[PDB]
Formats: C-alpha cells, structure tokens, sequence
RNA sequence: UGUGGCAGAGAGCG
RNA sequence: CGCUCUCUGC
C-alpha cells in the first residue's frame, strides 16, 4: 500500500518497454499453451515490487 | 578378579631370572587376619633378606591366600640391560621396510634419517614426532610380546587373531631390529644421540601400528592394518586427510528404513519413515577421483572394499565404512612446524570483485543478532555490565596463556604464562589499567599456539593479553545465557546424548526436502570474516549504547567496541631462528572469549544471506538452519518432489554464490545424511568418529605416570563404545606398566586391581568395563576410608605464594571494589577460591601429587591403617544392600537399534529398555540464595560457606547481604519469612544431588525412566524422606543395569526397607 | 634484536 | 535500486517473523535481493512478447509472495499463465487472505 | 507443464477383492493387514512439536 | 627454573 | 560454582 507510486511507475515502465519492443517484431504473436513453461518465482516479483 | 593373574604371568615373563623374586602384600579389615597378614609380611621380608628359599612358607599361610585381599607385588631384580632385543629377535624374522622419501610434499615430513635433517643436536627437536606420553615404545613392545607369548597355544578363531597380529608385529619388529630400540631418559624423552642413526618418525609409526594391530579381530581389519602400517611409515601428510574425505559423500547413498527423531522439547521418538537417497551423478565422479588419489597413494584392498560396497549400497555392510573412518585417525598426528602450520592458514586471496549487496546484509544480520542477544540486559541495566571488570577478574581462567613473563614472589623467579598470576603482579606496580586497552600492532604483535588433530590441518591459537578477556566477559556471558534459551547453537543442544547436539537431522527429511551441509573450518582467513564482521558488531554496539542510560555499561560496551577496533588490525609474533616475523592478519580465530558465539553468528548471517539467492531459482520454505561455530547444515522443503538435477544445480549454485564473496567451499547436498568433524548419521543411525590416539598424544601435559593410565583407559572405553575396539588385556598391561614405580634401580613395585579400581583420587579403571563399581564389603570401605584421609595434602609453593604481598593485595583490591564492612568471611573466601585455580600451576600440582604418591607408598610397603571412621559412599551402600532380594526375570525386545557400533550387551540393553527421556535435578545453585546474589552480583560462595553462614545469627548474615550490595528491606523480608531453616534443607538436598554418578559412558545413554526397567524395581513407598527413596530407587536400577551389562540376563528387585534403617541412614545421607 | 615485515 | 538492507530492516522488524514461533519455524525473508528484480523484469516482458506461457511456483506460507502475486495478476493478463498454477495462486490468495 | 493430446497413459487395474480374503484366509489376511499397518506407520507424521 | 590456549558438555578433587 | 582429564567449534 505504501509502494503505491513506485508500482504505478513500475507498471508504466514495464508496459512501455513491452510496447516499444513489440514494435520491433515481424511475425504474428499468437497465443498458445506450450508444452513446457517458464518457471517464475514470486519472490523475484516481491524483489521487484 | 582376573587382572592379578595376568599381572603374575607378566612378572614371570619379563624378568625370568633366578634373582627375580616376587613378594605379595595383603590386607584384611578383620583384626586377627590382619595381624596374621602383618606376620606373613614380616617373615616374607626376613626370608627374602636372608637368601632363603621363599617357596616353603606359601603353603603354611593358606588363610591369607583364601580370605585376604592383595595390594601389590614387589620385585627385586637387577639391571639386566638390553633384554628387549634378547627377547625380540625371534619375532622379527621377516624382512625390514624401506621408506620412500619422494611421497610427502615437504622435505622434513619424510621418514628419513635424523642426521640428514638435524646434524647438530642443538637444532634437534623431538617435538615434530613427540609421542608425549610417559611410557616407552619398549614398554609397548614388551606388552605385545607377552600377549603373543601367552596366546601361543590356543586353537580357535583366537589363533587366527594370533597369526594376524604375529605377521603385523613381524613387520614392525623387522623394521625396528634393522637399527634397534631407542632408550628413554628419566623424562621419557628420546635425545639426539639415540635417534642420530634412525628414522625420525619411527617411534610414532611404531606406537600407532601397535595400537592398530592390537585392534584387529577380523580379516578386513588385517587388510586395513597391513595397508596402513606399510604406508604410514612414509606417508605422513596425505593419508588420514585423504581416506577420511569420501565419507561425507557416502552418507548421501544410504536409504533410511526406520528412523530416530528428536523433538524441539528434546526427546527421542522413533519413526518407521522411509526416505530414498537422491544423490546427483557428478558427486560419483568426484568420489571416483578421490579413490583414484587413494590408489595413486598406494592403497589397493581398501578402494576395493569401497567400490564393491556400492554395488548394493546396503546398510548392513556399511559399518565397515565407519570402521574404516576410525582406522584413519589411529595412525598418529601430523605434528609439523609452527611456521608452516600457520602458513596453512595464513594464505589469503582478497579481491576487488565481490558483491556489496552481500556484505551489507551480512553486516546487518550480525547487527540484528547482537541486538536480539543484548536487548534485555542492556536495557534493564544489569549488574554484570556495570561490574564487568570485577566479573572478568574472578573468571580469569588460570591456564589462560598470555605472554610468558619473568616474575618474582619474594625470593623466587617464575616464568608463568597464566594471566591470573600476571594480574597479581600488575596490581602491585600500578600497571593494572583495564580501561586503556593495549594496541595490537607493529609495536606489540601476538604469539601463537598449535592445535593438532589427525586427518586435518594444524590449527592456530591466539595468545592475547588479559585486558581483552575482561572487556569481553560480561557481554559474552549474557549472550550465551540468552541464546541457550534459543535455537541455532550448541549451548541449546548439549548435555550428553542423542536427542541432543543435532536433534534435527531427522524431522524434516523426506522425498520433498533436502539438506545442504557444509564444512566451514577453513573460513577464518576468509574475506568475509575480516572488516564487515567487526564493523557489524561495532554498529550493533552503537545501537545498544544508545539503548541504555547508565555509564559503566556504556564504558564496558565502548571497551568491547574498541577491542574490535584494535583487533581489526592485528600482527602475529613468530620467530624463525634469529629474526622475527609479524604478518598482517585482520580477521578472526579463537583464543578469545568471543570466538564461539560470534563465529556462529557470522555463519548464521552468511547462510541467511546466501539462502536469499537460491530463491531466485527455487521455491522453498526454510524449516531449519543450525550453526555450531565452524560447521553448518540447513534443511529446506519444496513445493514438489526432489530430483537429482535439482540437488546438483543447488550445489553448483551454493558453490558459485560463495564464490561471488571470494569464499572456497566443497558444497555438499543430500537427503538423509551429513558429515562434520566429530560425527554423522546414515540411514537414521548415528555413528561417530573414534579417532583418539591412545599411545600417542597431541601435547605434553603435566600429569604423572599414574593418571595417563586412567586417561588411556577412558579413551579406550570411549573408542570401544564408538566402535574402535582394542584388546583389553593390552590396556591392562599398559596400566600395570604405567603404575609401576622404580624405588631404586633394581627395586620395583606393582599395585593390584583393588587399588586402581576403587573410587578415589587414584582410580584408573574398573574391574568390569562400562560399569563403575562400588563396595558392599569391608575391604573397599577399609581402603576408601584410608585413601580419603590422604587425598587432602599441602603445597609449600602454594603456601608461600598465598603468603606473599601480591596475593593479599589482590584479595584486597577485589574486595575494595565492593563495600568495606566484611574482612574475615569473604576475603578468606576469595583467597580460598583463588587457591582452587593456583593449583593449575604445574609445580604446585606436581608437589602435591608426588607428595600424595609418597604418602601412598609409605603404607603400600608396610602394613595398613584404619584411618579413624571418616565416612564415604560405600559405607552407605554397605547398609543399603542387605535388604534386597533378586529373582530371575525376562524382558522382551521392543526397542530399536540406532547406535550399531556399540557392544552387543549395551545394545541388548538399548534393545530391551529405551534410550533417553532426559531429566534435570538442578541447573546450578537454583535453590534460594545464589539466584539472588547472581542478580545483584556474580559472586559464587561455596555451599560449605552457605551451610556455615546460615547456622550463624541473622545479624551478621544481614550485614553480609548488605555488604554484597543488597538493600535492607529485602534482608528484613528474608528474616521475617523464616526461610533459613528451609535453605538448610534445600542445600542438603543439593548436596545429595551433587552425586554425578549417572554419566561415565554407559549410564550416559540408558533411560532410567523406562516402564520396563521400572516394573522390575518393586520398592514400596514410605514418604517424607525424598532423598533416601530417590537414591534407593536409583541404586536398585544401577544394580539391575550392572548385572545386565556384565551377565546379559535380567533380574527383579524388592526392598521392604525398614523405617529404622531409613532413620539410621538419614543422618549419614546429608553429610560428606 | 631484529624483526621482519609483511603486509 | 533500493538498498536491500533497508527493506530487510523494515520488513523483518514490522512483520516480526521471529516471534511467531509456533513451528520449528526458522523464518527469514527469503529472496528480496537485486539480480531477481531485473530477472523478473526480463522474464515478464520476454514472455509477453514471445507469448511464452510461464508458470508460478511458490510457497503459500510466504504470504508476501502472494501479496506481490496479486499485483502481478492485476497488471499481467491471466491467459499468459498456465491455468493450473494461476488457479493455485488465486486459490491460495482467497483461502489465505480475502475470505 | 501442459501435456499434449499426442500423449498416452495406462490405467491400473483397481478392481476390488475377487477372493474375499477376509472370509477364512486368516493367515494371509494377518500378513496383509500387518503389511498395510507398517506401511501406514511410515507416513503418519511424527509429533514434531 | 626454558612452555602450547577460549567457551560447550561428561567424569575426578573443594 | 573454582582446578586436571575426555573430546567438542576453534
């Protein structure tokens, strides 16, 4: 709750870099549930947030 | 009652001469038989002193042979020099052995001739191979040869033992006879002039080889012994270190089927849990390289046993490994040089490539841990912080070794290293100045001591001044006494047993979790124990200083802080010939009041800091971390099931995450097992390291020929329980040879079993191993009353030191820091207490003990004395015993084995009653009065003094309490309450509770709260005498257990103890 | 009287 | 980035992991470090760009991880997360925090 | 992991007791019941605290 | 008269 | 509770 503006900032930054790297793509970015799957430790997300 | 027969045979064998005569001396508690013993003695001496045949009288006095008790045997035999060779030539018909100088890295660590390394005797030193024991190799050889001679006609498995040990002893005696036997001087040293033409490391090799071959009972034992004895003659640096290293991996291969657990509340509780062994693949490649080094060093049979064992990985063949793990440390010590042993540690690689995110967290965790330790006393303004100076001056350990110094007490000169005596000296000359901490710099570097231990490096010891201790004392005592209410330390997990020191290897084990265990013993010179560690503690001290308002506490804390400041830059005196080296070493080691807990803290912070990096790649919940100084293990549980690749990758991540801090490590991950220096668990079963050299020691103590027999027997008992078994007859032979005393060149005396096995200050062993013995008879009572009369002795050196000016001054200066209205109650008390730690000074103890032995000998020669009624324990047991009644019982087997290496009788007991449900009676002076004084002071007045003080009026008691800082109102309340009659009774209850006879090595492990043992002990209850019924039930348990140990079978008991004897015994209870 | 030094 | 030790201070002292004790606890603020923030920063963007489905792997006792996961689920869509781990995370959130 | 439709799996035969060993095969049922008891002992938790 | 310790626990002496 | 020994982390 007291990281409010920092997470606003994070969300804008993340989305910005996502869209600006999306622009440098040439193949259709299509949605599929793949066989294997990247792991993601939420502790890393807590480290970021 | 068998020792004496082996004694007789030993005497007959060693001397063998017409001139060699044998003279018993006896005793009896019965007047008539005693006077007939006196007669017998007289007539025997006379007949000996008249060149008459002695063999005639031995029939006439048959009564002494049937009813009297032996003491000793004298021996008149002349010099007869060089008899060892004259016996030994026959057992040496094999070929002698050749060394190989190109094996060890160094030059002097090879077993080459002395003259090729020490041409001058002035530069000779036996300290690199000193056995450090007052018994010769020739003694050991004589014992071995006598054993071999008596076992020359047996035809059984015993003969297979005899052939095996004969081949081994042939290899040894072939090696010795190539040159000869070194001859001991009066001090049991071996001078240059005997070793000049012989290998330098022949003696230690000989002694260690004797110890090994005396511990051979099977074929595999013979293989191990022949394969170590022939390589320990040359290799002396890469043998115990080598073979003892793979074991740490092997524990990660043993499937658990049946387990023992421990609670947080510290109680065993078995589990049928099965756990697999998820070992990665690359550690096998590591293990193979270790075996390749093993073969490359010259080992053939023992790699074969370790490789063919892995085909099954069974736990029934596994004790062999443990056996092997103990056969490595019975080869001797690697007593190398002070210089190169320091330089094993003083090689440093400090780098400007580590993190800063790690060190800052590390520093903070140390800070936080310090604050958790010190929040309560720093805040509530405890006396021990206020009075830290006086606290340290009382707790000065009187072996402490700060800086050898030339003293003078009146008309003497002393070269003591002990800091108590130094303080006594410095008080007089105005130099005592504990607030001004000395530097440790170029102007005053530090000395060193050397800690050796086989299979590992030689570790180093700081030898500091006496101000550092005083500064560190109070804070470290509060730290310990806090954190033994808390996890993560050995002070919380320690009394004796399983359910203790570890007690959580085996709760959080399954196929979900893993455990990472890691040896951190080289991490003293590391880059993470320098600056951040010290600055973290300094920061914590700043916080704590701002968390108090009183000024003495701030001074003490600022002094501890400044100690850490000065220790941050620290040089080290080491001579080398003429010049002196001093090396920059700004890091941590022992030789300090702080080292244990502080190292535990730093390792805790380190592992907590590292463990927040595995979280970047795994999800786990840390269930437990444990730290005991220089070792560490952490268990961790997962969201899923464990694999081989996750263990491997976790291990690599651990190694590299330590590498990011410039920190070496052998990362070891497992699922069932761990390994540390002293012990390990496999398959839910605790084994131990049995590496205590008997016939070779670390250093030169101060004890006599006598007491070394007792230490050697204690180490034998330990090693036997641990697993390493030596032939008990050999141990008894050594005990007789070490208690033998030379009254002249040709007169020699030999005591008996009934002098060495009696509870006193002269006890050496027990008639039946794993069982202390007491006395129901007249005769043990008789000699115990006699020897207790003699234990109290004097030391003129101590008398003159205690009569000098510095001792009086020291007591006065201790006194004057407190109130000034008691002068004949405590000053004498503090002097009497300091006397208890002047005896640490070796010449005092030697004077007293040599005097004590002389007093013993002046009643071993001539007849015996009644000693005038002085009461002891066996007097009581004599009266308790005749109202017991035995009956044959039969207990079943319902308890699980979890210490396989024990003997089968002890294990049979464990396999019929339980292992420990632990109990407490007093955690130190609990009762009424010392926990007040320990709140307003630290002083620890002896319970003798309290038992007297309470008997005095309530006025000078009131004065005495007010003199110890206490106010008047609490004294008034204490007198009004009428608690002094209660604390007479509590103190006498504490006196009976001082009986420590529950923990000698086999009673250490047994559960006396069992229901199965208890249903046998059918002693009815009377009430209102708790001490007696307590001790009666306890003693009956000891009876049952000792009969079980010595005979296997079980018995019940019954004691309809008369009320009359309760009361008759009650007054002897609370005395002595 | 004599000394040696390392850093 | 923020200095880690500050966050360690305020988190450890106000959550007060030490004084719960009703386990053989041995609690500690498992990973909060740097070289994970940027790991996440790469992971999220690269997975959304590549349309690489990514899963979650956590321990529900560390409720802070879920308190950060709810932010994640807020900003990052839900069809990017494999359904089983997403459902598990949401279910841990509901059964632990909300209800 | 998401598992494809290319995958397969074999189902165990969990058909209940066709023999009724709890009807006068007491020597076998004693062993069976003992076996399942001792298995269950290896998974009941230890009273850790 | 030439010197090798800190603290934990278990024995033996006050 | 003061000292020697056993090992213990050193």
């Amino acid at each position: 709750s007291n990281r409010l503006g920092q997470l606003v900032d994070l969300t804008r930054l993340l989305a910005y870099n996502y869209e600006t790297l999306m622009a440098c793509i040439t193949m259709n970015m299509q949605h599929v549930q793949t066989l294997t799957t990247e792991k993601l430790q939420l502790t890393s997300v807590t480290s970021l947030c | 009652g068998k020792y004496n027969l082996i004694l007789s045979e030993y005497l007959s064998f060693i001397y063998n001469s017409q001139s060699a005569v044998q003279i018993p001396i006896y005793y009896s508690s019965n007047s008539e038989l005693e006077n007939r013993c006196i007669e017998f003695h007289s007539k025997c001496l006379e007949n000996s002193k008249n060149g008459l045949s002695l063999k005639k009288l031995f029939v006439e006095y048959s009564d002494v042979i049937e009813n009297a008790t032996l003491l000793s045997i004298l021996s008149y035999s002349y010099d007869k020099y060089n008899a060892v060779e004259r016996k030994l030539v026959k057992y040496a018909k094999g070929k002698p052995l050749e060394a190989d100088l190109t094996v060890n890295e160094l030059d002097y660590e090879n077993n080459k001739i002395t003259s090729e390394l020490f041409p001058t005797a002035e530069e000779y030193t036996d300290l690199l191979m000193d056995p450090a024991i007052l018994t010769s190799l020739s003694s050991n050889l004589n014992a071995v040869m006598f054993w071999l001679e008596k076992h020359e006609n047996d035809v059984a498995e015993k003969l297979k033992i005899y052939k095996r040990r004969l081949d081994l002893f042939t290899i040894v005696a072939s090696t010795v006879n190539k040159y000869g036997v070194p001859r001991h001087n009066a001090k049991y040293r071996y001078e240059y002039e005997v070793m000049k033409d012989k290998p330098y490391y022949l003696v230690t090799w000989a002694n260690s080889s004797i110890e090994m071959l005396m511990s051979v009972f099977s074929h595999e034992d013979y293989l191990i012994a022949r394969e170590l004895i022939v390589l320990s003659y040359s290799n002396r640096s890469t043998l115990a270190k080598l073979v003892s290293s793979p074991m740490s991996i092997l524990v990660a291969l043993v499937d658990i089927n049946g387990t023992f657990i421990t609670n947080e509340e510290l109680e065993l509780e078995f589990s049928n849990k099965y756990v697999r062994a998820i070992v990665p693949d690359q550690t096998f490649d590591e293990l193979k390289q270790m075996l390749d080094n093993m073969r490359k060093a010259g080992l053939t049979d023992i790699p074969k046993m370790i490789q063919d064992w892995l085909v099954d990985c069974s736990i029934e063949k596994f004790p062999l490994m443990a056996k092997i793990y103990s056969w490595s440390f019975h080869v001797g010590f690697r007593k190398q040089k002070m210089l190169d042993a320091a330089l094993d540690q003083l090689k440093t690689e400090y780098t400007e490539d580590v993190d800063d995110e790690m060190y800052r967290e590390y520093t903070m965790l140390i800070r936080d841990e310090v604050v958790k330790m010190l929040e309560e006393p720093v805040k509530h303004d405890d006396h021990l912080l206020q009075d830290s100076e006086l606290a340290g001056l009382l707790s000065m350990s009187s072996a402490s070794n700060g800086e050898s110094r030339q003293l003078k007490f009146g008309r003497k000169t002393i070269f003591s290293t002990k800091k108590n005596m130094h303080v006594m000296d410095d008080m007089a000359n105005g130099r005592y100045t504990p607030g001004i901490i000395p530097p440790v710099n170029v102007d005053k570097p530090i000395p060193l001591g050397r800690r050796d231990v086989p299979g590992r490096r030689t570790r180093i010891i700081f030898i500091l001044p006496y101000e550092y201790f005083i500064a560190q004392h109070a804070v470290v005592e509060k730290m310990l006494i806090y954190a033994k209410h808390t996890r993560e330390y050995a002070e919380f997990y320690s009394q004796s047993n399983q359910l203790l020191s570890y007690g959580d290897v085996t709760r959080f084990l399954s196929n979900n979790s893993m455990v990472l265990y890691t040896d951190v013993s080289q991490w003293d010179s590391s880059q993470h124990n320098t600056q951040p560690f010290r600055k973290g503690i300094i920061m914590g001290l700043d916080m704590l200083a701002n968390m108090t308002n009183d000024a003495r506490v701030i001074q003490t804390l600022n002094l501890y802080k400044q100690t850490q400041i000065n220790l941050m830059d620290s040089y080290v005196q080491i001579p080398d010939g003429n010049v002196i080296k001093k090396i920059q070493y700004g890091a941590v080691a022992s030789g300090e009041k702080q080292t244990k807990a502080a190292n535990s803290i730093a390792n805790l912070a380190l592992i907590k800091t590292v463990l927040s990096r595995i979280s970047n790649k795994y999800s786990f919940a840390t269930k437990i971390i444990r730290v005991d100084g220089d070792d560490n293990y952490a268990v961790l549980q997962f969201n899923t099931e464990v694999t081989k690749q996750m263990v491997q990758d976790v291990s690599n991540d651990v190694r590299e995450t330590y590498a990011r801090m410039n920190t070496k490590v052998k990362a070891l991950v497992s699922t069932v097992g761990i390994e540390i220096a002293k012990r390990y668990i496999a398959g839910g079963k605790i084994f131990f390291r049995a590496g205590i050299n008997l016939l070779n020691n670390e250093k030169k103590g101060q004890s006599t020929q006598w007491d070394q027999a007792a230490v050697l027997y204690s180490n034998y008992i330990v090693n036997r329980l641990r697993g390493f078994e030596t032939d008990r007859e050999f141990i008894l032979t050594k005990i007789m040879q070490m208690t033998s005393v030379a009254i002249t060149g040709s007169l020699r005396l030999f005591p008996s079993e009934r002098v060495l096995t009696t509870n006193s200050t002269f006890k050496v062993f027990d008639s039946e191993d794993f069982i202390i013995e007491y006395g129901t008879t007249d005769d043990e009572v008789y000699i115990q009353r006699a020897f207790m009369s003699l234990s109290s002795q004097k030391s003129g050196i101590a008398d003159e030191i205690a009569a000098s000016s510095t001792f009086k001054n020291y007591v006065s200066r201790l006194s004057e820091q407190l109130l000034f209205s008691k002068n004949n109650i405590v000053s004498r008390g503090i002097a009497l207490t300091e006397k208890a730690k002047l005896n640490s000074y070796a010449p005092i103890s030697l004077e007293k003990r040599r005097a004590q032995i002389s007093a013993l000998l002046t009643m071993l020669q001539k007849p015996v004395t009644f000693k005038s009624s002085k009461i002891t324990i066996n007097d009581i047991l004599r009266d308790i015993k005749p109202f017991f009644t035995v009956n044959e019982a039969h207990l079943p087997i319902q308890y699980q084995k979890f210490m396989p290496t024990l003997p089968d009788n002890v294990q049979y007991i464990i396999q019929c009653i339980g292992s420990r449900t632990y109990q407490i009676e007093d955690d130190g002076s609990k009762s009424a009065i010392s926990r007040l004084i320990s709140k307003y002071s630290v002083y620890k007045p002896s319970i003798e003094e309290l038992y007297k003080v309470i008997s005095l009026h309530e006025n000078e008691i009131q004065l005495y309490l007010i003199s110890l800082g206490i106010p008047k109102i609490d004294a008034d309340t204490y007198v009004g309450s009428k608690i002094y009659s209660q604390d007479k009774y509590r103190i006498l209850e504490s006196y009976v509770y001082n009986l420590l006879s529950i923990n000698y090595g086999c009673y250490q492990l047994f559960d006396f709260n069992s229901p199965d043992l208890e249903k046998l002990i059918r002693i009815p209850f009377k009430g209102k005498i708790p001490a007696v019924t307590f001790i009666l039930h306890l003693y009956a348990k000891l009876e049952v257990i000792n009969h079980a140990i010595k005979n296997g079978s079980w018995i019940s008991l019954f004691c309809n103890y008369p009320k009359s004897e309760m009361i008759k015994l009650w007054k002897k209870m609370w005395n002595i | 009287v004599q000394y040696e030094i390392l850093q | 980035l923020v200095s880690t030790e500050a966050q360690i201070q305020k988190m450890s002292q106000d959550l007060q992991l030490e004084a719960l004790t009703i386990q053989s606890e041995t609690q500690f603020l498992t990973g909060i470090n740097s070289q994970a923030a940027n790991d996440c920063f790469k992971t999220l963007i690269a997975a959304m760009l590549s349309q690489r489905t990514m899963s979650l792997d956590f321990v529900t006792t560390n409720y802070m991880s879920l308190i950060s996961g709810m932010w994640l689920l807020t900003v990052v869509p839900n069809d990017m997360f494999i359904r089983e781990s997403l459902v598990a995370c949401q279910l841990a959130i509901i059964n632990t925090i909300i209800y | 992991r998401n598992l494809p439709s290319t995958a397969r799996y074999i189902r165990p035969n969990l058909l209940q007791d066709r023999l009724n060993l709890h009807d006068n095969f007491e020597s076998l049922w004693d062993t069976i019941t003992t076996s399942n008891y001792i298995l269950a002992r290896s998974v009941v938790p230890d009273l850790k605290e």
